[PDB]
RNA sequence: CGCGGGAUGGAGCAGGAGCUCGUCGGGCUCAUAACCCGAAGGCGGUGGUUCAAAUCCGCCUCCCGCAACCA
RNA sequence: UGAUAUUGAAAUUUUCUAACCCGCACCACUUAUCGUGGUGGGAGACAGUGUCAGGCGGGCAGUUUGA
RNA sequence: UGAGUAGCGAAAGACGGGUGAGAAUCCCGUCCACCGAUUGACUAAGGUUUCCAGAGGAAGGCUCGUCCGCUCUGGGUUAGUCGGGUCCUAAGCUGAGGCCGACAGGCGUAGGCGAUGGAUAACAGGUUGAUAUUCCUGUACCACCUAUAUGGGGGGACGCAGUAGGAUAGGCGAAGCGUGCGAUUGGAUGCACGUCUAAGCAGUAAGGCUGCUGAGCUGUGAUGGGGAGAAUUCGAGUCGUUGAUUUCACACUGCCGAGAAAAGCCUCUAUAGGUGCCCGUACCGCAAACCGACACAGGUAGUCAAGAUGAGAAUUCUAAGGUGAGCGAGCGAACUCUCGUUAAGGAACUCGGCAAAAUGACCCCGUAACUUCGGGAGAAGGGGUGCUCUUAGAGCCGCAGUGAAUAGGCCCAAGCGACUGUUUAUCAAAAACACAGGUCUCUGCUAAACCGUAAGGUGAUGUAUAGGGGCUGACGCCUGCCCGGUGCUGGAAGGUUAAGAGGAGUGGUUGAAGCUACGAAUCGAAGCCCCAGUAAACGGCGGUCCUAAGGUAGCGAAAUUCCUUGUCGGGUAAGUUCCGACCCGCACGAAAGGCGUAACGAUUUGGGCACUGUCUCAACGAGA
RNA sequence: CUACCCUUGGUCAGGUUGAAGUUCAGGUAACACUGAAUGGAGGACCGAACCGACUUACGUUGAAAAGUGAGCGGAUGAACU
RNA sequence: AUCCUGAGUACGACGGAGCACGUGAAAUUCCGUCGGAAUCUGGGAGGACCAUCUCCUAAGGCUAAAUACUCUCUAGUG
RNA sequence: GCCGGACCGGCACCA
């Protein structure tokens, strides 16, 4: 059966990496929020 | 003409269609193309905000000439051809000086006519002129609302007015509803009816033309669930159950009229539609 | 099975008893009908409230309307 | 839908132009269907917009709907 | 605890030899078996070292393990030409100025980014444990470098179907050549394979189009290579037939639904030497390495496409190649599952013929009611297929000849829906949705409608033969009455009302004025009250009385009928279902359409034939 | 993932039926009309790939948190990808 | 007191808001819309408002400290 | 309750 998880390198860059993180103020409190926890990963 | 298909499939039963046997030319003029991708209702947001738009047979959008603003200089009519994007038949003029326009083509156009624009042109089929020098009696089409801007009114296939009157800067023209209303009279209209005329008497005959045509189909409000329709809901069929027919979006939807006040054509329109 | 409404000259309707048709007598007509003129004739019942009851109290004998279910 | 502000000028609703408006034409910025200016044309103290007011308003919302 | 219980995840293995402490399970060999429109081969995504060699056996592996996609150590990916960048644009995203918006921000012009498309120069052979159009050999091509010698136009550039051809690839046959082999089972002297070689460069060329184009062929490339082969040297590349799904080529014809852009490119205003970057390249890849928690019977885009049989990429057996499936050994109980057969009967089973049986290919006869004249139709129902010989006959054999496998069951009647299509991913595929067609209504264009606070958009680069919304739902015949109520449309300014205008007047305070709190006539819109019209608007179509009016056509115990298994007829031996009628319509009825309707249906319902383990009534056999 | 859409690509073994036109022949005053051949239309027919999911059996601490076996619907289109 | 001393301001009407205070007899402060003063013989406030008295002098600006907090640093505490 | 006609018709209604 077909699964939800259809992996894509330049998907996933596009809707979750870092510029896509700075392009928004929302994506730059996620990044900020990822910080302050002090995440290793901060995104994809 | 109008040719009718022997009833081979259920499908083909009942279907008609045009034989084109005005279409002089089946390739259309490679300058004069432009491209023209599918927005299926969609706008600026991406959202859907007119329904039943989508899919549809690929298209390209041939330049028409609405505004016929060169006087002076004859055109002779290339040929008449099929466009995608109209009711009506567009026609493929030359003019003297070699550049090449495409025109709404009106009924009785032929290959090797004549014609011309401006306010010195003869009284012909597909000559253009200010509203001040067409005679009143005269059916015309393409009919500008602001000089300068291009033809807006009576455009379709079959489509006409009839110029009625002239008083002070304006015309009194009678429109294809049966609206009689005021144009200032500096704005120009093309002489004759729009061709095509069997057009409307095509019955598409089945659900798949309608689809290359890129109409999607319409469901009825009744069917649907209360969340989504005002008819929507009820045990079994329902009758409309509230005292006016609505819309999606919980308007009334029959006779009532939704022209806005306090329009500057209010002074301009004499006679309504009905 | 629960709730409610109705019983008016002979007929259909009004409602502390009148309109129309029906009957009788006379007239008009060759005769009948139609029509015209006069006369008579009535609160479904059973008990009570009441100075006094079609009228109000409850019930009785039928008809009529809604409803008689969630399993 | 009315008042009032933007909002002016003359007759007695009509007129005018100059504010305001034009998903109107031409020109420049400029290899530009945005915009901004310029000129014409249309419209015009209306419209639009602000404030106040009356009306409609299961389109949407918060709730009530006894023992 | 359940318990040494369930399970150990689709299947064919056997033996010999080896290794080893230990072997059903690892290695080698022989035989056997399975896939083969694929269990074969090659690209892409995705994964990310799983790739290779040596070593190892704790844990992982559903058993074992000497083995491994596991552990240890050391290795492995080579490009001017392949794919991408230093080229082009699509959707979309972004966006200098700009427009809009409490903020945050939203939009958008020029421009930019962006392949799934366009452009663009390299082939063949060899080689490793692991890379190869990348390394090596031979032979090329492209861009640039050094020396000798900006505007116009065109083009790129395009759909779908079908047909007739040319060529080539590939298949087959003869053996023309070549290489082998030549048989201890009765016989013969026949048996089995091979039969090629690129880019580039010159010559040419079937065609096609109105000179331009054009598949392919020939030579060279190539005394090179590769080769069924013999013991490093030597070795054949020929005749016929068939023929593409490839290519000429979206060339030609036809059709309507009318089929990107931009750049590269085109056109008008030689030789010689040298240089040539970055990213990817391992391996898995219809899977044991991807998505499914698994070494999971699932999912995963494209390409290559052999023989016999055949219409076929169907069927069965095979080729190339790959595989024997990560628990086994016995036994051959019940019971369960998957298969095969079955006396006599043949739906008596059951809610229901559910399931199974039956039909089935090709060729020839032959084919009804009804019909929208197309259909219905493969209707139905019947005949023939083997082999040998002669040139349609004569023979031969079997129980049986499409001898296997694969390949429609059919008919009669009724409800519903016209039809193909769509739907509740994961209990409903339908009579529900859609539909072509009909009608009503809104909308004169900065249209109406819709999204958005707006700007900006969709509608539409459309313009009433157009666009949005409501209802109905092919087609045929048709669609009756009611405008009193509600909605909608149009009148009227008579009454009623708000802000605002207006100030009669009254009080507080100081005889006042002043300040102050109120404040009455009168004016002041839409709406509403009123009138009219409108039913394919919402609705309504009763009980002499009343109403706005009391059901027309057609249909009717119906997907609607409660009584009810109504009554009568048909079908059965027997029929609460079914069909045909009646009308007493609890409680049909004309676009929430009425009545019919050929064709269509994995629809619902009744009957019949064929057929059968569904059943009387079970029995035996195969496997898990 | 799924629904719908936008841009750009790709895929559909084989059989069957035989629409419109065209040509020839009859026929006419001229048309209508007719037969034969040609032609190859269709949300056409049968049926693989492919896309589905009607029935049934199995599975129901599954091989699988929706599957498998056998039949079944569509299969040039409102197709699938 | 001859001159100057903060004007679309103060203030008012309407609609809101902030004031403990829900429009209330609601003073006092602010916003939007519209109107709109006076000038030391002036102007504001003392909880509607008037008068008297009392206090003050808006419509310009600046100003440490006593106050709030702890990711930190130094030294310590329970 | 406020008002216009002959109760009717609009408006108003926060113990
Ligand atoms: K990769
Ligand atoms: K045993
Ligand atoms: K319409
Ligand atoms: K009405
Ligand atoms: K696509
Ligand atoms: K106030
Ligand atoms: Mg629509
Ligand atoms: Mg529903
Ligand atoms: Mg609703
Ligand atoms: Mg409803
Ligand atoms: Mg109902
Ligand atoms: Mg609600
Ligand atoms: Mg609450
Ligand atoms: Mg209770
Ligand atoms: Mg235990
Ligand atoms: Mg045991
Ligand atoms: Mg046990
Ligand atoms: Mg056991
Ligand atoms: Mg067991
Ligand atoms: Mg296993
Ligand atoms: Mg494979
Ligand atoms: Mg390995
Ligand atoms: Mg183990
Ligand atoms: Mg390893
Ligand atoms: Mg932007
Ligand atoms: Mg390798
Ligand atoms: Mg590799
Ligand atoms: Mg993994
Ligand atoms: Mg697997
Ligand atoms: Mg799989
Ligand atoms: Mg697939
Ligand atoms: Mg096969
Ligand atoms: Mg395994
Ligand atoms: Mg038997
Ligand atoms: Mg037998
Ligand atoms: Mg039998
Ligand atoms: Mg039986
Ligand atoms: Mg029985
Ligand atoms: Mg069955
Ligand atoms: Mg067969
Ligand atoms: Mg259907
Ligand atoms: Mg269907
Ligand atoms: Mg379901
Ligand atoms: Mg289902
Ligand atoms: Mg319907
Ligand atoms: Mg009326
Ligand atoms: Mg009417
Ligand atoms: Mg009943
Ligand atoms: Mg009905
Ligand atoms: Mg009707
Ligand atoms: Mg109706
Ligand atoms: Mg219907
Ligand atoms: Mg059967
Ligand atoms: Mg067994
Ligand atoms: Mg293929
Ligand atoms: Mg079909
Ligand atoms: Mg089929
Ligand atoms: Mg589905
Ligand atoms: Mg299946
Ligand atoms: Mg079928
Ligand atoms: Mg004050
Ligand atoms: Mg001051």
């Amino acid at each position: 059966v077909k699964r939800t998880y259809q992996p894509n390198k330049r998907k996933h860059s596009k809707v979750h990496g870092f510029r896509k993180r700075m392009s928004t103020k929302n994506g730059r409190k996620v990044l900020a929020r990822r910080r302050r926890k002090g995440r290793k990963v901060l995104s994809a | 003409a109008i040719k009718k298909y022997k009833p081979i499939t259920n499908g083909r039963r009942n279907m008609t269609s045009l034989d084109f046997a005005e279409i002089t030319k089946t390739t259309p003029e490679k300058s004069l193309l432009k491209p023209l991708p599918k927005k299926a209702g969609r706008n600026n947001q991406g959202k859907l905000t007119v329904r039943h738009h989508g899919g549809g047979h690929k298209r390209q959008y041939r330049v028409i000439d609405f505004k016929r603003n060169k006087d002076g200089i004859n055109a002779k009519v290339d040929s008449i051809q099929y466009d995608p994007n109209r009711s009506a038949n567009i026609a493929l003029v030359v003019y003297a000086d070699g550049e090449k326009r495409y025109i709404i083509a009106p009924k009785g156009l032929e290959v090797g006519q004549i014609v011309e624009s401006g306010a010195e042109a003869d009284i012909k089929v597909g000559n253009a002129l200010p509203l001040q020098n067409i005679p009143v009696g005269t059916v015309v089409h393409n009919i500008e609302l602001k000089p300068g801007k291009g033809g807006q009114i009576a455009r379709s296939a079959g489509a006409s007015a009839q110029v009625l009157g002239k008083e002070g800067k304006y015309v009194l023209i009678r429109l294809r509803s049966g609206e009689v209303r005021m144009i200032l009279s500096t704005c120009r209209a093309t002489i004759g009816q729009v061709g095509n005329l069997q057009h409307e008497l095509v019955n598409v005959g089945k659900a798949g033309r309608s689809r290359w045509k890129g109409i999607r189909p319409t469901v009825r409000g009744s069917v649907m669930n209360p969340n989504d329709h005002p008819h929507g809901g009820g045990e079994g069929r329902a009758p409309i159950g509230r005292p006016s027919p609505m819309s999606p979006w919980g308007k009334p939807t029959l006779g009532k009229k939704t022209r806005r006040g306090k329009k500057s054509s209010d002074k301009l329109i004499v006679r309504g539609r009905k």
